DNA sequence: ATCACAGGATGTACATATCTGACAGCTGCCTGGAGACTAGGGAGTAATCCCCTTGGCGGTTAAAAC
DNA sequence: GTTTTAACCGCCAAGGGGATTACTCCCTAGTCTCCAGGCAGCTGTCAGATATGTACATCCTGTGAT
């Protein structure tokens, strides 16, 4: 059982992110608040690729099935299939 | 006196940085026992392809950093040079995820 | 006649 | 004396849907017609979803648990768990009978 | 005898496969019928589509003294075209990166 | 010991495309990826407007006339007229052929 | 030939519009601004439109013809078929 | 000595009337003016129906009424109240249109 | 006394040499595309109707302009 | 608050064309046979990743100065 896997998205990788968005200065408060939205997109993410892979009587979640989430939710991905 | 350099240059050098580069800005191993953790809410013994993650990984980068320049802009609207929560959640209300 | 449990 | 082409639409089982729901109440033509175009939109996401969804497996049948996984996608949360409930019901009593 | 095979591809000049194109039309489910210019017109325009896109990979990829496309060098391209940005505005290139952008307000006091 | 199960992908046609535009460039695996994900989203696209254009007239058949309004709806400007010209230029060769 | 018919849009009805939109108040640029707005958004519509209603052969662009042009761009519009 | 309201009151008051309202507030006779106008760029001699000139309308007073929400929400992280067309810039720029 | 250079420190772009692994080319083969016919109905075309769109015109006044 | 105007409404009139019906033909699904284009599999080799050392680019603070 995993558990407080969320801190695992330390402060330097959210500034690094936050750094290719073009942000010269950044909050303490940022990172809480990112690590969040970070939590309900992957939530959104993971939900609809479980629910296409036990639709395909699965154990395994595949590259498509994400691919297929992304697309569904209006995030089309390249490269991946 | 050592050297230092003022308050803001080292911020514009790692956005040129970070802006040239290409690859993944999160550490793999945190972000896969994330999705591990998210995934075990929703079924039990779930196993995980290599490229699935990947993907999700590119995806949720691409993500953040279009978030962080939606409130990059809202935070330069409010004439401010910080982004704050607020600016987050303006940003994803003008979007539309609240 | 018809009541839903979604909002009980 | 040119009668008027057929053309079908669901506002006798949305009227039935009424009044189930509440006998003493009525619906106009614009909240009818809103209705209609309601419950057509809803048919489209959820057969689209079905048909990708057996596209996908690489199936030629559309079946109830194609539409269930398309209904679980397309509806959030309580209001997908309640129509999954319906569906379900209904598809055993319609399986009992004949 | 019958005629020597002639891929409809090689007939319209085009290099993408009409052959396939017509296949997957005919079992994507899309109607009932396919017409015979269809697909030859389908393959023309994701020919066109392609060209396009390799064209300004490949000139980003000799400004950036490479001989091999990379995502990068598409992800510049897509988003340096008004229209392909347009036409790709909701899609996320994998290891594409974003482009050179820094606000005027952020940049020092000369 | 046994091949595996092929798997169609558009690469040799974007390879003979970029050799026609780029006689000395080449391609990464992941661009060819990403090349063949491009390709078949806009076939994907096309399709689909030009089946729901058929719906729409109560037609069941689609033809070159079909996808070029398709064409017209979903590629934007330039793309657009220029799309439709290389595409009835292929139509008008073809026809003249056989 | 009509012209100069973005003037329609008077003062006023965009006063009306911010109001339903919760707008306390406007400063004297904002027409303008809603007017070149509502021109593109108009000139999107209409054109999804017309090509649709080239396409169906017709010369009179229907109802269905904007309700498939908005579907289109995502602005799904109820009581009108 | 004649009554005046002091500024904002009669603005509190128009939002209140115009949020409990539901007709259409920008005049037809203008609006269908202006759709022939754009039309007329496309298609020489076009016809409307009445129908499809009031879902145009329809659309296009809802599009504004959201784009005046975001834009009040835009001013207001501004620590403003008046909406600027820098306001309706940053709105359209977070939503995805310009 | 507040403002341009001087120069030091740091970082970054730029040749240069190794090496490797991923890309481009060759090969065998098989499955999917091409050639050659037939059947049948979907659609193109002609004729007709009436309806619903367009045009006009005068009176009222609420709404637009100032 | 005052002045202006055209939106709206009611009514009338003409006709363009959307919709329907009939007919027919030719375009496509379907089938069979045949063959070669493309895909999986190897394999060699050179473009780029990796050091590696170096020449600026740029920033920052001291400092002389008009």
């Amino acid at each position: 059982v995993l558990r407080d896997n969320i801190q695992g998205i330390t402060k330097p990788a959210i500034r690094r992110l936050a750094r290719r968005g073009g942000v010269k200065r950044i909050s303490g408060l940022i990172y809480e608040e990112t690590r969040g939205v970070l939590k309900v997109f992957l939530e959104n993410v993971i939900r609809d690729a479980v629910t296409y892979t036990e639709h395909a009587k699965r154990k395994t979640v595949t590259a498509m099935d994400v691919v297929y989430a992304l697309k569904r939710q209006g995030r089309t991905l390249y490269g991946f299939g | 006196k050592p050297h230092r350099y003022r308050p803001g240059t080292v911020a514009l050098r790692e956005i040129r940085r970070y802006q040239k580069s290409t690859e993944l800005l999160i550490r793999k191993l945190p972000f896969q026992r994330l999705v591990r953790e998210i995934a075990q809410d929703f079924k039990t013994d779930l196993r995980f392809q290599s490229s699935a993650v990947m993907a999700l990984q590119e995806a949720s980068e691409a993500y953040l950093v279009a978030l962080f320049e939606d409130t990059n802009l809202c935070a330069i609207h409010a004439k401010r040079v910080t982004i704050m929560p607020k600016d987050i959640q303006l940003a994803r209300r003008i979007r539309g995820e609240r | 006649s018809r009541k839903s449990m979604r909002q009980s | 004396k040119r009668r008027k082409t057929r053309k079908e639409s669901y506002a006798i089982y949305v009227y039935k849907v009424l009044k189930q729901v509440h006998p003493d109440t009525g619906i106009s033509s614009k909240a009818m017609s809103i209705m209609n175009s309601f419950v057509n939109d809803v048919f489209e996401r959820i057969a689209g979803e079905a048909s990708r969804l057996a596209h996908y497996n690489k199936r030629s049948t559309i079946t109830s648990r194609e539409i269930q996984t398309a209904v679980r996608l397309l509806l959030p949360g309580e209001l997908a768990k309640h129509a999954v409930s319906e569906g379900t019901k209904a598809v055993t009593k319609y399986t009992s009978a004949k | 005898t019958r005629a020597k095979a002639k891929t409809r591809s090689s007939r319209a000049g085009l290099q993408f496969p009409v052959g396939r194109v017509h296949r997957l039309l005919r079992k994507g489910n899309y109607a009932e019928r396919v017409g015979a210019g269809a697909p030859v017109y389908l393959a023309a325009v994701l020919e066109y589509l392609t060209a396009e896109i390799l064209e300004l990979a490949g000139n980003a990829a000799r400004d950036n003294k490479k001989t091999r496309i990379i995502p990068r060098h598409l992800q510049l391209a897509v988003r340096n075209d008004e229209e392909l940005n347009k036409l790709l505005g909701r899609v996320t290139i994998a290891q594409g990166g974003v482009l050179p952008n820094i606000q005027s307000v952020l940049l020092p006091k000369k």
